[PDB]
């Protein structure tokens, strides 16, 4: 649908700005996710399983 | 009633000068330099462009990370409710690890993000000193910034790697927030005697003063004789003139002795460096060395002695 | 800007296929996690 | 987030705590020192006592705290112990409609204790409470529930199970500053050490975490605020620890920081059972006692007025 | 004596409020109508104070009375004598010294001016110095007045004057939150950064790499146009400077003129007007 | 610390350290301070201080070699200098007494309007062309979009009465900042460079008042050798003049007020 | 858009680059702003309710 | 993969390169940390044995 009349977009918007702005946004945003999520209950690193190989092996 | 070089009255402009080109290795400069009449009503109205090498990016990256931590964890605090984040801003922050994990990697929670974020404001900061010496001499320029930067970067480490980690305490290392950080200095003064008694601070002060003094004089002086190209020091350094003539003379018939359009700039770079130098000094002694500088002082015959219109009692003794 | 109509439409096309490249690789990403650890 | 110039017109207060030109000084806005007095006013005691009569443990079915008192004097007490407490609800507040010997009212149960509180205090800690001693008007100042209690602060909201730090926030608790925002509970309630000054000049002594003195501060803040006097008042700054250097006041605060230990860990604490929820805190607790609770930003609640002196039944016998 | 080229500037006169009399030099200093006076106060101070060093706390005999800069200090009178001459022994002397020191900075300050005239230069120097001068008044005058006490100022102790702050500072608990003290501090910092840059850069262009030409602005104006991206300019630095400092001072000046006579609560509190905003 | 010896520990050592290397580096500067202008000239007085050394306690440093830019001689320091003239007479023979500017002081070239003889070679830009030039060659420039163009502003003596007008405002290829304004005087019908530093803008009446020299003095203003560029030598030359005005343009100025 | 049909005119006074780009940002931020202000107090599916078992029950 | 090549005609390859290299250096230094901090501190805490605990004592 959108694509046909959306090529004209790059006719006012520089390819570099979109290429540069998007990378910056996708990554910082990507980071602010696992990040804001990691600190959230569904944490995965030290939250639950697999079997406490640390608690078992350590002591 | 003479135009006292305050704000460049009438300005003028010419194309974007992307500086002197660089050798084989210095990647392309970047940016489409801009102009701001306002900013320019004080200094070089042109804006940019700026360089960006490896450490350039590498450092900047290691930069907006700690920020994205010390920034995040902070917002989290006021339970992701910005409104208050905005309110309790100057109060918020991110504290270090609890006295337990003295040096051990703190858990993902208890002071963890701070050690994480910290190290990333440990490298990027140290990496940016590289983004100097590098872009510095690759200009055919000697190194005096790079130098000082260290002196300063020294003190920063005297507030971390070198001392906090030197006393086994992921606590003895400053917090991470305006107020709280504003508190650390407060807390410190106490925990150990009272800094006003650790010479290397009462010292590092006189400097933070001198700079607050000199670069404050020579800033004027230059101006005073800025008509006579004083501002052009560059050449005045080489081919003198009436500038350095009228100037130094002033101080000659004032405080007596005086110096040169060169020399001054020396003491400048010095007092400055000789500041953070003395800073990290005391801060390094204070901790693993003397524990109470007030006691130190008097014990050396330093600390004064006044009469006594008030005194108290001591429970631990009578009781 | 800095271009005409020709070069413009060509970019947009390839530029799209590359965007659906993401959405698909990310949606399939979400889904894989969605199965493992259910959020909500 | 902007620069400022004092919002109080001069000239202010002027107390020279220390030797001519040394430091410790004290400044207060008259325009406030005023109101604060004209407002923190004591309510004149009841007319003279009877002196006559037998006792009260005698005539009254059950009167343990005020048994030695003559009926009349004893009654003064009830009246007082009303206006000082809930002169909005009347006698019925601590009693049942009619039957006065009833102990079917948690208000009374405690009221009882509140008596063992005041007196015990007024007589055994006179080193802090001195001759002004305390009354019910103090903490209750015309109110059943002291507006100045303090349930262990939960802290600000929790981020997905993750907000351990208890320093950064800013809460009136501490004259306003990013601090523990609750030095009380671990101090005024419990009794965590408060000293941090290294006893000897060099190292090899005080191994106290800075963080530790970092807490003393907050505490100290509150304290200093409660009474409403700068640390100069009890301290000689450079000498936060050198007592020989401090001022009388200090020691006079020392105890206080224990008479409270007492009051909380011995009275207001136990009585939590008889106390409903509306007086219990989130972490489940009893509104204990801050220095603020009485002091209310003053040095001698109601600036030295000694109400308790005009009530004999308010002193351990 | 004279500098290699000084011999040719020592014109005649140029004085301010008279001075065409003592309008001459001594060593490398111009006297005039102010080099003269300032001197007076100097000894009737630098030495008048000696008397103090002699006298000490109790008396010139008290084991308390010493001769170690580290301890020696002249203490102001008790808040008692409010805005009145105190007994030298009890306070006045302190006042006396301070009396002098005032002029000694008002003279040398002005003397600077006469000079600034002779050498037909700009006056940015004195004008600057004045702030620094002032900050000394609004910190032993403008304040103590709105406190009705001269003895309410500060001491004159090599380090003794330190505590004087320690206290008056804590008199508000966390002095640190004082809005001014924050900025005023910030400046005394920014200054000590730019300075640690200009004075550096220069000494890095006029004396650049080995076997290299005395670089030109065509570098400087790019040195930071690379690292930081933008360059305030060269003329500018010698502006931002005076700015920072001549502000930092005037700031701090406020910083302690309002602390007290304009605010009695602990600063930390002042910061409340913030919180209480009908919004968050 | 003032008495002699009391306590004894570690850190107190170090305080001695820095506070030693300081008194060392202090000298370093002292020397570096002396480069130019040294040694001193006359015996009008001796060296004031603790130890009155021959000429400064720190033995004058050695020659420094300044490798100038492309097509430029080399400068050093110290570097003996050839004595100059003193177009003035001592009001008094007393050491430290002033020297009156013989004849017309306005140009007598003394103190208030004296100056050194900087190199007579226009200081150039990065690659070659000379930095300070008039807006003539400075054609690739443009007034700051907004700031009222000074080209056409009538200068006005400190006496008020007009004194010629302006022409080209000598910009710079190094920093887009105006440094000079061409002033086609009134009587001389010549060109006298106006040192912006001395020029006070009055964008309200197209004027540019200069409280430095009377309108007439624009005639005695050191004339520019070439109008398309100015050399360091003269860069100091034009300036120094107006400077004098500060203490010459009126009998008032120079003499005390009270 | 009964009336917002005669708007066509606006574009000349409102630069396309200035209005296009700048608005795509205000959105890019507010996007996060909202999700944050809402995620903060209203309801927090992330730590509000189950599935939150694996964290506590699944952990130890 | 076919059409992906055309990107080099508008963006300076060297740029994206140095850009990528710096991105993978911090991240890795981050991850190993962001994990070693929480997930499994494989370095100090469980294995091999406590030569310090059971030894030093
Ligand atoms: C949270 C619960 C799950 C989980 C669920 C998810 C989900 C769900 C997703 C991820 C995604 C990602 N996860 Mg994960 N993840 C977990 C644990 C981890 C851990 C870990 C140590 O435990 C790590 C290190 C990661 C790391 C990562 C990243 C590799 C990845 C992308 C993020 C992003 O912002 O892309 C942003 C992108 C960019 C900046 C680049 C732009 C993209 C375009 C198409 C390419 C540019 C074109 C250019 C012009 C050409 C030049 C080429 C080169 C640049 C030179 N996850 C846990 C176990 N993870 C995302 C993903 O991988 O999707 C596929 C995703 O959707
Ligand atoms: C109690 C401890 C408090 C505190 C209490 C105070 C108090 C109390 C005061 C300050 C003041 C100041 N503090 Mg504080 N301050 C604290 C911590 C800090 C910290 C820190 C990093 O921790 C910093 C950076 C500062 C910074 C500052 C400055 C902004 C400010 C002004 C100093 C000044 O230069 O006056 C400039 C002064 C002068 C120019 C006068 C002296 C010069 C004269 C004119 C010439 C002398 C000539 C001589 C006699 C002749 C002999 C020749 C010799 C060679 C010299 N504070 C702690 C939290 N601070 C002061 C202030 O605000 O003043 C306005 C002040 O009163
Ligand atoms: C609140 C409880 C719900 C929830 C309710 C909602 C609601 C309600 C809404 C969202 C919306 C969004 N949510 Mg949600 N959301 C939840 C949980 C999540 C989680 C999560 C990890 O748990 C994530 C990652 C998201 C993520 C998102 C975004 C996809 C989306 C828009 C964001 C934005 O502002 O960009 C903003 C915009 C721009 C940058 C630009 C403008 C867009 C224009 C049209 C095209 C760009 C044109 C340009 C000029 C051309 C050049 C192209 C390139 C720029 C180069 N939600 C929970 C479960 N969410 C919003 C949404 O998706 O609406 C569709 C919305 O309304
Ligand atoms: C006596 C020594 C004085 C001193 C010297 C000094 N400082 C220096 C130097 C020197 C010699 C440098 O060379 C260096 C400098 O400026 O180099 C160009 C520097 C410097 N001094 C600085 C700061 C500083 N110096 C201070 C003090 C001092 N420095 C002393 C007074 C102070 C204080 C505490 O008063 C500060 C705050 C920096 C400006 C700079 C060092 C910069 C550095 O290392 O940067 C590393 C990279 C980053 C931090 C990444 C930045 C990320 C992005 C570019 C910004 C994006 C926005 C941001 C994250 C805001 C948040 C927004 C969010 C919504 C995303
Ligand atoms: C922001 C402004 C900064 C500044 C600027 C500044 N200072 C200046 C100037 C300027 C522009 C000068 O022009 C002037 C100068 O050096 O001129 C050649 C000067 C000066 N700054 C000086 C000092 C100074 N400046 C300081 C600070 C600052 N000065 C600020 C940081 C400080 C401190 C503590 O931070 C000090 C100590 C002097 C060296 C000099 C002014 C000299 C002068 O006029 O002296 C007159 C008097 C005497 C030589 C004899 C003294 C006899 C008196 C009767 C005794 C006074 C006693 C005193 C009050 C007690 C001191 C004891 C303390 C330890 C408690
Ligand atoms: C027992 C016993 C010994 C008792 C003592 C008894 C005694 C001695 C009694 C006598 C007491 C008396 C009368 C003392 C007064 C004596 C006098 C006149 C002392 C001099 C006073 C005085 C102000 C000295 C200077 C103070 C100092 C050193 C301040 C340091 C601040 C500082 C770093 C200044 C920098 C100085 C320099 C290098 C200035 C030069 C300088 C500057 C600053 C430029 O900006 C500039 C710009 C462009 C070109 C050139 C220059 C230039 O040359
Ligand atoms: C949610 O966030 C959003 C997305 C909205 C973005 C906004 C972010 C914001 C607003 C961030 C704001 C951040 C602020 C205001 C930060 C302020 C910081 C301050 C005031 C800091 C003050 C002092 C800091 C100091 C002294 C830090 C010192 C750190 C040190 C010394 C770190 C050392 C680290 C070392 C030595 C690491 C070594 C590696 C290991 C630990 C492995 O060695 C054993
Ligand atoms: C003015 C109205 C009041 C009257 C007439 C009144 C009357 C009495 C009487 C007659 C007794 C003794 C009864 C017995 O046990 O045999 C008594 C006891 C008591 N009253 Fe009241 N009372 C009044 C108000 C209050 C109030 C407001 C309180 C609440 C704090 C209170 C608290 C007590 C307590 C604690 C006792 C037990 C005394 C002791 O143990 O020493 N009374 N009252
Ligand atoms: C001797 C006079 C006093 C009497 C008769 C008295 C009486 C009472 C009563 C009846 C209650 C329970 C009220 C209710 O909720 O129904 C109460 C609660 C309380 N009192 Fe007192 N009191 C006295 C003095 C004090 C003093 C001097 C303090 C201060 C340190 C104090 C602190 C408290 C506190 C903290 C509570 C708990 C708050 C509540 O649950 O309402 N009281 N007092
Ligand atoms: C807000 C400013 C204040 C600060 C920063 C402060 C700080 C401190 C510190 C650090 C200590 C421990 C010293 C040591 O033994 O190592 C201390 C102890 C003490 N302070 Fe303060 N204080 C403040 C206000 C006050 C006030 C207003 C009083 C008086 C009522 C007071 C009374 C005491 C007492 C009695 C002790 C010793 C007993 C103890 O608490 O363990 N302080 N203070
Ligand atoms: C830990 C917290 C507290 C501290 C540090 C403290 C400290 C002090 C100090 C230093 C004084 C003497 C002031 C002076 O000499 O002028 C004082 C007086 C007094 N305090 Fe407290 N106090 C605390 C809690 C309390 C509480 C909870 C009460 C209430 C029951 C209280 C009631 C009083 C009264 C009535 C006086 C005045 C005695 C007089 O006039 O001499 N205080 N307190
Ligand atoms: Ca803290
Ligand atoms: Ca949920
Ligand atoms: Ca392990
Ligand atoms: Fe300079």
């Amino acid at each position: 649908t959108m694509n046909a009349n959306l090529y004209k977009i790059w006719l006012i918007l520089d390819p570099r700005r979109v290429l540069v702005s998007i990378v910056a946004f996708q990554i910082v945003l990507g980071l602010l996710i696992h990040m804001i999520v990691l600190s959230t209950d569904l944490n995965w690193l030290d939250d639950n399983i697999p079997v406490s190989y640390q608690a078992l092996g350590k002591k | 009633p003479e135009y006292q070089n305050i704000f460049t009255a009438v300005q003028v402009r010419a194309p974007a000068y992307p500086g002197v080109p660089l050798p084989k290795g210095n990647l392309p400069r970047i940016g489409r330099p801009i102009f701001s009449y306002w900013l320019g009503k004080i200094g070089d109205a042109q804006i940019g462009p700026i360089y960006l090498g490896l450490t350039g990016t590498l450092s900047i990256f290691f930069g907006l990370v700690a920020i994205s931590i010390i920034g995040f964890n902070m917002l989290a605090s006021v339970h992701w409710d910005v409104f208050q984040f905005l309110k309790h801003f100057f109060w918020l922050g991110l504290e270090p690890p609890p006295p337990q994990y003295g040096l051990r990697i703190p858990p993902l929670s208890e002071g963890g993000w701070w050690l994480m974020a910290g190290l990333f404001l440990t490298l990027s900061i140290l990496l940016w000193w590289v983004r100097t010496y590098k872009r510095a001499e690759a200009l055919g320029m000697s190194q005096h910034l790079s130098w000082a930067f260290a002196a300063a970067i020294f003190f920063y480490l005297v507030l971390g790697f070198i001392r906090p980690v030197m006393m086994g305490s992921w606590a003895k290392a400053v917090p991470f927030g305006i107020f709280p950080h504003l508190d650390w200095t407060a807390a410190f003064s106490i925990r150990y005697g009272n800094l006003y008694y650790n010479p290397f601070h009462m010292l590092s002060i006189a400097f933070l003063y001198g700079s607050a003094l000199l670069f404050a004089m020579h800033g004027a002086t230059i101006l005073s004789v800025s008509r006579f190209g004083g501002d052009r020091e560059i050449d005045q350094i080489t081919h003198r003139g009436t500038a350095a003539e009228r100037a130094a003379l002033f101080w000659r018939w004032t405080m007596g002795f005086n110096v040169t359009m060169e020399s001054i700039h020396r003491w400048a770079w010095w007092c400055a460096v000789l500041t953070v130098i003395t800073a990290g000094i005391g801060i390094l002694l204070s901790g693993t060395v003397v524990d109470n500088w007030y006691l130190w002082a008097v014990k050396h015959g330093m600390a004064p002695a006044y009469p006594e219109v008030v005194t108290a009692v001591n429970p631990y003794e009578t009781a | 800007t800095g271009l005409t109509d020709d070069e413009a439409k060509e970019f947009h096309a390839i530029f799209m296929q590359s965007m659906y490249a993401w959405f698909g690789l990310v949606v399939i990403a979400h889904l894989l996690a969605w199965l493992y650890r259910p959020w909500l | 987030s902007v620069m400022l110039l004092g919002c109080e017109g001069p000239p202010p207060g002027t107390e020279q705590i220390g030797y001519r030109g040394v430091g410790m000084e004290n400044y207060y806005n008259k325009r406030q020192r005023a109101l604060s007095i004209q407002a923190n006013q004591p309510v004149e005691s009841l007319p003279a006592a009877d002196s006559t009569g037998p006792k009260a443990s005698e005539v009254y079915q059950n009167v343990q705290v005020l048994k030695d008192l003559s009926v009349g004097e004893f009654t003064r007490t009830m009246v007082a112990v009303t206006t000082w407490v809930s002169p909005k609800e009347g006698c019925n507040y601590c009693h049942v409609p009619g039957n006065w010997a009833s102990d079917d009212i948690y208000t009374k149960v405690v009221s009882r204790r509140m008596f063992e509180l005041v007196r015990a205090a007024n007589s055994d800690w006179k080193a802090h409470v001195a001759e002004t001693g305390v009354t019910c008007y103090t903490c209750h100042r015309g109110n059943p529930v002291p507006k100045y209690a303090w349930v262990t602060d939960p802290g600000p909201k929790y981020p997905s199970g993750l907000k351990p730090t208890g320093q950064n926030y800013g809460s009136k608790t501490v004259a306003y500053a990013s601090l523990p925002f609750d030095p009380l509970t671990p101090f005024l309630d419990q009794a965590n050490e408060i000293r941090i000054t290294g006893n000897a000049a060099l190292a090899g002594s005080n191994p106290a975490s800075l963080k530790q003195a970092e807490w003393t501060f907050g505490l100290m803040m509150n304290i200093s605020d409660s009474l409403g006097v700068g640390c100069t008042f009890c301290h000689n700054t450079r000498a936060f620890n050198d007592w020989t250097q401090s001022t009388p006041k200090r020691t006079t605060a020392w105890y206080a920081i224990r008479h409270v230990r007492d009051i909380n860990q011995n009275y207001i604490w136990p009585l939590n059972d008889v106390l409903p929820a509306s007086r219990k805190g989130p972490y489940g607790d009893p509104l204990r006692v801050s220095c603020m609770t009485c002091h209310q930003a003053v040095n001698k609640p109601l600036y030295g007025a000694q109400m308790a002196k005009d009530y004999p039944g308010l002193y351990k016998t | 004596a004279m500098l290699s080229f000084e011999k040719k500037y020592r014109v005649r006169g140029g004085t301010l409020i008279g001075g065409d009399l003592f309008d001459f030099w001594v060593g490398p200093f111009y006297v005039g109508f102010f080099g003269v006076v300032g001197f007076c106060f100097t000894l009737l101070g630098v030495l008048l104070i000696v008397w103090g060093a002699t006298i000490g706390p109790t008396g010139p005999t008290s084991d308390l009375q010493t001769y170690n800069l580290w301890r020696i200090s002249i203490a102001p009178p008790d808040l008692s004598y409010g805005l009145r001459m105190a007994p030298l022994t009890e306070g006045g002397l302190w006042q006396i010294i301070t009396i002098c020191a005032a002029g000694a900075f008002i003279s040398w300050a002005l003397r600077e001016v006469e000079i600034c005239r002779k050498l037909g230069i700009g006056f940015h120097v004195p004008f600057a110095f004045s702030f620094a001068i002032g900050a000394y008044l609004v910190l032993v005058f403008v304040r103590p007045l709105l406190m009705g006490a001269w003895g309410h100022g500060f001491p004159y102790g090599i380090l003794s004057h330190l505590d004087w702050v320690s206290n008056v500072g804590y008199q508000f608990l966390h002095f640190h939150y004082n809005p001014a003290h924050m900025l005023a501090i910030s400046f005394f910092f920014t200054n000590c950064l730019a300075l640690s840059m200009h004075g550096s850069l220069i000494l890095s262009v006029t004396n650049p790499q080995k076997g290299e030409p005395v670089k030109t602005s065509e570098h400087e104006n790019t040195f930071f146009r690379d690292i930081v991206g933008y360059s305030i300019g060269a003329l500018a630095i010698h502006r931002l400077g005076l700015f920072l400092a001549l502000s930092a001072a005037f700031w701090s000046a406020v910083c302690i003129l309002i602390s007290g006579p304009f605010w009695t609560r602990g600063w930390p509190e002042w910061w409340n007007w913030w919180l209480e905003l009908p919004l968050w | 610390s003032a008495g002699i010896t009391h306590y004894i520990d570690a850190a107190q050592i170090t305080i001695w350290a820095f506070w030693l290397f300081f008194f060392g580096l202090i000298i370093y500067l002292r020397r570096e301070d002396k480069r130019e202008g040294y040694p001193l000239d006359s015996d009008r007085t001796e060296r004031s201080g603790g130890r009155v050394k021959v000429v400064g306690f720190p033995d004058l440093p050695d020659p420094k070699t300044f490798v100038l830019p492309h097509n430029g001689g080399t400068v050093v320091a110290p570097r003996v200098e050839a004595p100059v003239a003193v177009n003035a007479t001592p009001f008094s023979p007393a050491p430290g007494s002033p020297l009156v500017p013989n004849g017309d002081p306005m140009l007598s070239g003394f103190g208030p309007a004296a100056s050194p003889d900087r190199p007579k070679h226009c200081d150039l830009t990065f690659e070659g062309l000379p930095k300070i030039v008039p807006m003539r060659v400075a054609k690739e420039f443009s007034i700051a979009e907004g700031d009222p163009d000074p080209r056409g502003m009538t200068v006005v003596g400190l006496d008020g009465e007009v004194a010629g007008t302006v022409s080209d405002v000598w910009v710079d290829r190094s920093e887009p900042q105006i440094r000079y304004l061409e002033v086609e005087v009134a009587a001389n019908k010549k060109k006298v460079l106006l040192p912006i530093g001395f020029s006070r803008f009055d964008k309200k009446a197209r004027k540019v008042k200069v409280d430095a020299i009377k309108a007439a003095h624009f005639a005695n203003v050191p004339t520019l050798s070439n109008p398309d560029q100015v050399t360091l030598y003269e860069e100091d030359k034009v300036c120094a003049y107006y400077a004098g005005g500060k203490l010459y343009a009126t009998a008032e100025r120079a003499g005390p007020l009270l």
